């Protein structure tokens, strides 16, 4: 599953993105 | 079998490029052909110059032509009604993570 | 009775972004306030 | 004294496909002695034509036909029977149909205002709930026959 981590619209338009139980290589900043 | 034309006309101020806002396009109308279409092309119009009597390149006037093309593809829009029933504003999924 | 006017032009087209653009009605179908997709 | 200018073929190789046409003219070949062109036994102009005249017994006066064939290529659609109506009434359960949108209920005078090009107005959770009458022009609410 992939889940957006946002700390809500009427604070910013800025997001987080987990990609659940993937390793990070294999994916396709901070990662 | 159906040609569908939709349209809108917009008023705006000196940019070189298409604006921010938002406006939606009410449909003209639904022409029922069944047409196999996969060209196209625009007509322009010039005018007779009379300062020559032949008809090659010279014999024609004209301005300054320039428009703007853009294709269509298969998507998902999230279109926010108004009270009217008007689109005041649209969002396009599977475009970005938030959207 | 049609005329050759195509000159030859090295320039490209160019190339610019439609930023929210080409939205339409795609229904009879009236609405009021409700947040369709 | 007769009508000479309505003429038929009567000489002909082959007999007609189906709505196939043939406006020619040739000087028709009978025998095996080619024709050249011009007439002459077994050289047969093939057209001939009625020789009309008023006092003729029935079966032999001009009859016009028109022979009308009705095709359905592939296309999406096309002309057709005419549409018929009723007097939209009001404010009784009533069974109706607005150009194509079948249902049920009470009518009644709206207040809303569709766009110049919207028919019929929905709710949330997808059910019809106004039409505008095709004729007059006019949005109509549609209210549920009362159960219970
Ligand atoms: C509509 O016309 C196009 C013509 O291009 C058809 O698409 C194919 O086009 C290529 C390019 O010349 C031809 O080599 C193919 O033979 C065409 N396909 C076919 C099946 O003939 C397209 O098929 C046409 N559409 C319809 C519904 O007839
Ligand atoms: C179709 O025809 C009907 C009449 O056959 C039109 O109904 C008229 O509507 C106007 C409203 O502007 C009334 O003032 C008239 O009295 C109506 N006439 C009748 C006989 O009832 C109807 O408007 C026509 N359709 C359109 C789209 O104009
Ligand atoms: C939401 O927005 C309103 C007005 O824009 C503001 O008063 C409120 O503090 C905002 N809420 C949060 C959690 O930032
Ligand atoms: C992801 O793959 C690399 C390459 O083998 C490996 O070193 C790493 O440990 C893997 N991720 C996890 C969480 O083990
Ligand atoms: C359309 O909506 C606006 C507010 O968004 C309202 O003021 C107006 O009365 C409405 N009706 C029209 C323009 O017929
Ligand atoms: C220009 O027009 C002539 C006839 O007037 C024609 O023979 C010629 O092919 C045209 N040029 C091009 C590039 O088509």
């Amino acid at each position: 599953g992939v889940s957006v981590i946002t700390p809500g619209t009427n604070t910013s338009n800025q997001v987080a993105v987990l990609y659940q139980d993937v390793n990070c290589t294999e994916v396709p900043s901070n990662v | 079998g159906y040609f569908k034309i939709y349209s809108k006309h917009t008023p705006i101020n000196l940019v070189r490029d298409l604006p921010q806002g938002f406006s939606a396009l009410e449909p003209l109308v639904d022409l029922p052909i069944g047409i196999n279409i996969t060209r196209f092309q625009t007509l322009l119009a010039l005018h007779r110059s009379y300062l020559t009597p032949g008809d090659s390149s010279s014999g024609w006037t004209a301005g300054a032509a320039a428009y703007y093309v853009g294709y269509l593809q298969p998507r998902t829009f999230l279109l926010k009604y108004n009270e009217n029933g008007t689109i005041t504003d649209a969002v396009d999924c599977a475009l970005d993570p938030l959207s | 009775q049609c005329v050759n006017l195509t000159t030859r032009t090295q320039l490209p087209p160019a190339y610019t972004n439609s930023f929210t653009r080409g939205v339409y009605y795609p229904d009879k179908v009236f609405r009021s306030s409700v947040l369709h997709s | 004294g007769g009508n000479y200018n309505y003429l038929y073929r009567l000489f002909r190789k082959s007999n007609l496909k189906p709505f196939e046409r043939d406006i020619s003219t040739e000087i028709y070949q009978a025998g095996s002695t080619p024709c050249n062109g011009v007439e002459g036994f077994n050289c047969y102009f093939p057209l001939q034509s009625y020789g009309f005249q008023p006092t003729n017994g029935v079966g032999y006066q001009p009859y016009r036909v028109v022979v009308l064939s009705f095709e359905l290529l592939h296309a999406p659609a096309t002309v057709c029977g005419p549409k018929k109506s009723t007097n939209l009434v009001k404010n009784k359960c009533v069974n109706f149909n607005f150009n194509g949108l079948t249902g049920t209920g009470v009518l009644t005078e709206s207040n809303k205002k569709f766009l110049p090009f919207q028919q019929f107005g929905r709710d949330i959770a997808d059910t019809t709930d106004a039409v505008r009458d095709p004729q007059t022009l006019e949005i109509l609410d549609i209210t549920p026959c009362s159960f219970g």
